[PDB]
RNA sequence: GAGGUGAAAUUCUUGGAUUUAUUGAAGACUAACUACUGCGAAAGCAUUUGCCAAGGACGUUUUCAUUAAUCAAGAACGUAGGGAUCGGGUGGUGUUUUUUUAAU
């Protein structure tokens, strides 16, 4: 018996955002980011500072009881990039190492239907 | 555009090729047939 | 970030250190109704049951986003997640309905390409229920087989006939139904079947789908009839002991 | 009120440490049968359980109580009619169906989970047209059947449910009644070949029918479930109502 | 990775072990040489602590595991465990036959704080839990019935029960003290005007000191063996 | 299917896991088996392996991101700068492809990554540091700029790579 | 009844393609005339009573 | 902590910024389909449905009978050959189609 979680794992630019809420969307849990961990401010975008910033969600969303996550990529949408930077396999290749199991990977990065 | 040509002569060759093999080639079941 | 960035004002401002608030939380569990199979669809957090904002009315109002594949057990759609609207809170399980129903992006992504011409229709329609649902279908020209020309264009004023008879049929689909029924008939995706039996006439088209049906107006609770789209219950004594 | 009206229980005001005014006034309104018990989320209430019954609503054993706490320990209720045509309606031969209420569903519920069974397995399995649209339209699913339905009824006469299905808008349907009527009688036997092939806890039996007239070779089948139900298949086609317009 | 610290001079790491899951609990007998610990999936195990390495597993369970008590006194032949649950249930365990005694599922939240302790085999055992029933039974070694209930309303973390036959309870930062066999509370703390509650009570010299570990970085000292025989 | 009888010896016997090429939807379907699979991240990595190579990089490029698990590969397109209708997205794909594929061919000698290009969006895979630096120099030239400025820029790359 | 269906569709289906046939090769009239029959349509009974109803 | 860059910085943020979810309002635009394809005198023109008129090609054993072209002034708007494709028509004769509801 395994309980799932929902990753919302944002591939944004300078930044990277990783926080699993329950599958709602309310309660949301462990809310990291990319420049919590690292210490350089050129880097809170790292694929290593998501790295850890996925295993410190591991960690805590295993003591809080979830076991698979439901993920879902986004990037950061609009008239912008429209698909995932290394962040989002960085931190998708962290939390799907540690211990964590994951469940059907998607694209939630919003298309605009040609906005301005 | 020479890339089209080839592509629809290969069609066309395909198509042709299909058309010679096509020329050269329980009750219940019966009952139930034409569906 | 780190101890050599900044100040920047903000931190100044403390912090109000812990609360720990998964001590305070509280498990639910979802079940789904029984026109699918395998009804429990996870656990969801919500706060605990106290007084003044209490847990079951702050609850009954969200959507959980299952997939169809999770519900079914069957990988043959592993696309077209569904949106439930959890209802009516009775005793630890989250009795809920359907709210909608969405393709995950990546399998329209892979459907459409180029040298084909794609159809979209939507239509507002009531069902015999009060619900009104805008409710959508995508359809893409078939390749014809022994054709020739790369194109296989629609000529316009077919894409008008298509998309006539398609939102005549699938208007008369939703209007003969309930929501109940429609749920029960849009998951072994007969619709599609249906438009391409009811529209080969015209065009060959290929792959037909609906990919949307969006909840614009719900009629009132009727707690009995949510009750009944799952099955029976009374909630009854517990021993007192003091 | 007819949606609360026979709900066992009746919770109360909730419970503390410092017991409130309402609920002093709930105990000494009760007394010997009040209680305090947890729920299942967790909150504890002040409430009164009721033994439920077929041959009355509880509001009957509800105001009996207290009337004859409050205004007198003699004062007589009286009433008859109730008791005389609540039970009229056939009492279910079900587990524990007198102590049961009146405006309980579980048979009909019951039934329609039978028929969810049976329409998995008559879905997932492959036809040479295959099911369109499987839809009940018996009296037991719309919760008018005079007795209500206990598994292995055979005698009465509302047993046998009757279930449509209608399958894919072909065009190869024959074209006059008795033809087209017997290849709905061919996709009958396909479909029973199939059951008794692969699902033998099912049953199944073809029947003549006679209510629509002037053509006896309209046959439906009854599948015989083995939760206790039966159902009687008929198959609707496009063609059918356009054959009738063109007689 | 579960560590052993030998307190003595020898401060070295004695026995290092790979358990399985991520653990949160973990309780030693009240004597020495049994320590066990129980992840968060179903597994508890249990390490004799000398020679340190698994005397058993105790896969057994559901979900992930609350707080859980051993029952010891010195030169026994019974030897249980108490084995609480996230989802509301108490299996316990004995550890000299490796058999669940009583299935017990009775509960709706985290069964946090569980104690056991004989009266004259009589051993009647106090479950707590986030919710607020502390549901105390007799728990035969054949087999068990239940008894009172006696509903605290708190959010009871560590009930340690059977004081000098009273119990105890923490969760609002408000230690209270209830009679058994009837239900009062006669002795109850000072509630602070912070929100942060009791994570743990400590006993200090056989159930006569208290520690108090909060959810704020404190730890107080209560002294029951005093207030007691004085209230508040 | 050219290329099925190399893709999965490194995903079964070098790195453990199992394959399915499903017919049903056209795609592929990658299991982790529990009796005798190592390396928790495997599934992920061979995943992301097949990816590269549906994406469009070749097999020994998809094995380089196999192996070597630190490299990431970015995806952005011609339509998020300058707006580039059609005759000069003409104009854009073949200042950068050069001629011959040759100013490609330099990028991906210079900044030690790997790139390809469909018709309006463009992958490079690599490492971290050296996308950014060929993401830079692309959308330089595909801002527009003398491939001899680009060279040189990338002969200053090269000097910061030594 | 699966000897009568079997029986009954045998000699229904033999009936209707010998009557489609006929009704798409119907060439002669005794008088110079050719019927135009319409694509795919299965009797001249069915053309027959479509051109009484369509008075 | 968020932003932002080659690094920064400004700004916002414990009166909860970023992110998450449920909505609601506002204006603009019509992602993929999109091509060496369509239309309009030209600039330009891409959601659906309806109305209002117009226009082009084709079809034609229909009518009028030189009514044509070319532009100041003025006016409105701003060398021969072959393949493929779009729109229309004719003929052929296989699959898609289907059959007494209409259509083609």
């Amino acid at each position: 018996s395994q309980v799932f979680g929902v990753a919302r794992i944002y591939a944004s630019f300078n930044d990277t955002f990783v926080h699993v809420t329950d599958l709602s969307g309310k309660e949301t849990i462990a809310r990291v980011t990319g420049g919590m961990k690292v210490k350089a401010d050129r880097d809170e975008s790292s694929p290593y500072a998501a790295m850890l910033a996925a295993q410190d969600v591991a960690a805590k969303c295993k003591e809080v009881g979830i076991t698979a996550v439901h993920v879902k990529i986004r990037a950061t949408g609009g008239t912008r990039t429209k698909t995932p930077g290394p962040g989002g396999q960085a931190a998708l290749r962290a939390l799907a190492r540690s211990g964590l199991r994951i469940g059907r990977i998607e694209d939630v990065t919003p298309v605009p239907s040609d906005s301005t | 555009t020479q890339n089209v040509i080839d592509e629809r002569k290969l069609r066309v060759q395909k198509q042709l090729d299909k058309e010679k093999n096509i020329r050269k080639r329980d009750v219940i079941e019966e009952a139930l047939s034409r569906f | 970030v780190g101890k050599n960035k900044r100040l920047s004002k903000g931190k100044k401002g403390q912090k109000k250190r812990v609360v720990d608030p998964f001590t305070r939380k509280e498990w639910f569990d979802i079940k789904a109704p029984s026109t699918f199979e395998n009804r429990n669809v996870g656990k969801t957090l919500v706060n605990k049951s106290t007084g003044l904002k209490s847990a079951s009315d702050a609850l009954k109002g969200r959507v959980v986003e299952v997939c169809l594949a999770d519900l079914q057990g069957s990988e043959d759609h592993s696309f077209r997640k569904i949106k439930l609207r959890v209802d009516e809170v009775q005793g630890k399980n989250l009795l809920t309905n359907f709210h909608g129903m969405d393709f995950t992006t990546d399998k329209l992504r892979s459907m459409v390409r180029k040298w084909q011409t794609l159809i979209e229709a939507n239509v507002t329609v009531k069902t015999s229920d009060d619900y009104v649902l805008r409710i959508f279908a995508i359809a893409f020209t078939r390749k014809q087989a022994n054709q020739v020309k790369r194109h296989s264009y629609a000529q316009s004023s077919h894409i008008r006939a298509i998309r006539k008879v398609i939102s005549e049929i699938l208007t008369k689909e939703v209007q003969g139904s309930t929501l109940a029924q429609l749920t029960s008939k849009l998951i072994p995706e007969v619709i599609n079947k249906e438009i391409e039996n009811a529209t080969k006439d015209i065009f060959p088209l290929q792959n037909i789908h609906v990919r949307k049906v969006k909840l614009l107006k719900q009629p009132k609770f009727d707690v009995g009839a949510l009750m009944a789209l799952h099955g029976e219950g009374s909630g009854e004594e517990k021993g007192k002991k003091v | 009120n007819p949606s609360e009206c026979d709900k066992l229980v009746t919770k109360g005001p909730a419970h503390s440490e410092t017991m409130s005014t309402e609920a002093a006034v709930f105990k000494n309104f009760w007394g010997i049968k009040s209680s305090l018990r947890r729920f299942k989320d967790g909150s504890i209430t002040h409430c009164c359980v009721w033994s439920t019954s077929s041959s009355e609503p509880i509001i009957s054993s509800i105001v009996n109580f207290a009337l004859q706490k409050h205004v007198s320990k003699k004062a007589q209720i009286s009433n008859e009619t109730i008791k005389k045509f609540h039970n009229f309606l056939p009492l279910p031969n079900l587990p524990s169906s007198a102590k049961t209420s009146v405006l309980n569903l579980s048979s009909f519920f019951n039934l329609k989970k039978s028929f969810d069974d049976l329409y998995k397995i008559i879905f997932q399995m492959k036809l040479p047209l295959s099911v369109k649209s499987i839809l009940p339209v018996g009296s037991a699913f719309r919760y008018t059947s005079l007795c209500q339905p206990v598994p292995f009824a055979y005698s009465d006469p509302d047993f046998f449910q009757d279930v449509i299905l209608e399958f894919e808008t072909s065009p190869k349907w024959p074209d006059e009644i008795t033809s087209l009527e017997k290849a709905k009688t061919a996709f009958l036997l396909k479909i029973q070949e199939e059951l008794s092939a692969n699902s033998s806890t099912y049953r199944s039996f073809f029947s003549r029918d006679e209510s629509i007239p002037y053509n006896l070779e309209i046959v439906t089948l009854n599948i015989l479930t083995p939760e206790g139900y039966g159902f009687k298949f008929r198959v609707l086609t496009e063609r059918d109502e356009i054959l009738y317009l063109r007689a | 990775q579960l560590l052993k610290i030998f307190h003595l001079k020898t401060g070295k790491v004695v026995r290092s072990m790979k358990i399985s899951s991520p653990s949160y609990i973990l309780d030693a007998d009240s004597t020495s040489t049994l320590l066990a610990v129980g992840g968060t999936d179903g597994s508890i195990i249990v390490v004799d602590i000398e020679n340190g390495y698994i005397t058993h597993s105790f896969k057994g369970h559901g979900g992930t595991i609350s707080s859980l008590k051993f029952y010891g006194q010195l030169n026994s032949k019974i030897w249980l465990l108490a084995s609480g649950d996230t989802n509301g249930m108490v299996k316990v365990w004995d550890l000299v036959k490796r058999k669940c005694l009583h299935t017990l599922q009775e509960h709706t939240s985290a069964v946090r704080g569980l104690d056991i302790i004989e009266v004259p085999p009589s051993l009647n055992l106090l479950s707590g839990g986030r919710d607020d029933i502390i549901n105390l039974w007799d728990f035969n070694m054949k087999k068990k019935c239940k008894l009172l209930k006696t509903l605290p309303v708190n959010q009871q973390v560590e009930s340690c029960g059977f004081l000098k036959i009273i119990y105890t309870a923490g969760g609002d930062a408000i230690f209270q003290l209830i009679d058994s066999e009837s239900g009062s509370v006669l002795k109850r703390t000072n509630k602070p005007i912070e929100e942060l509650f009791i994570i743990g009570v400590l006993p200090i010299l056989s159930n006569s000191q208290m520690f108090l570990v909060l959810s704020d970085q404190t730890l107080q000292l209560i002294n029951v063996e005093e207030d007691l025989k004085n209230t508040i | 299917r050219n290329s099925w009888t190399k893709i999965y010896p490194p995903l079964v016997e070098h790195l453990k896991l199992q394959v399915r090429m499903n017919l049903k939807t056209k795609s592929v379907e990658l299991r982790t088996n529990p009796k005798f699979t190592t390396d928790p991240g495997a599934l992920q990595k061979g995943a992301d392996f097949i990816k590269a190579f549906t994406l469009g990089f070749d097999l020994d490029d998809s094995i380089a991101l196999l192996r070597l698990d630190d490299l990431y590969i970015e995806t952005f397109e011609v339509k998020d700068v300058k707006t580039l209708t059609g005759d000069h997205l003409s104009r854009a794909i073949g200042r950068i492809a050069g001629k011959d594929g040759k100013t490609k061919f330099a990028i991906e000698n210079a900044t030690r990554t790997r790139i390809v290009l469909a018709d309006s969006k463009i992958h490079i895979l690599g490492g971290f540091t050296h996308i950014r630096m060929a993401r830079e120099s692309v959308v330089s030239l595909i801002l527009g700029s003398p491939p001899g400025k680009v060279y040189g820029n990338l002969r200053t790359v090269a000097s910061r790579l030594k | 009844l699966k000897e009568d269906i079997h029986t009954h569709m045998a000699i229904f289906e033999q009936r209707e393609a010998q009557a489609q046939e006929d009704v798409q090769s119907s060439i002669v009239d005794e008088d110079g005339f050719t019927l135009v029959v319409g694509k795919n349509t299965k009797s001249l009974n069915s053309i027959r009573k479509k051109i009484l109803n369509k008075n």
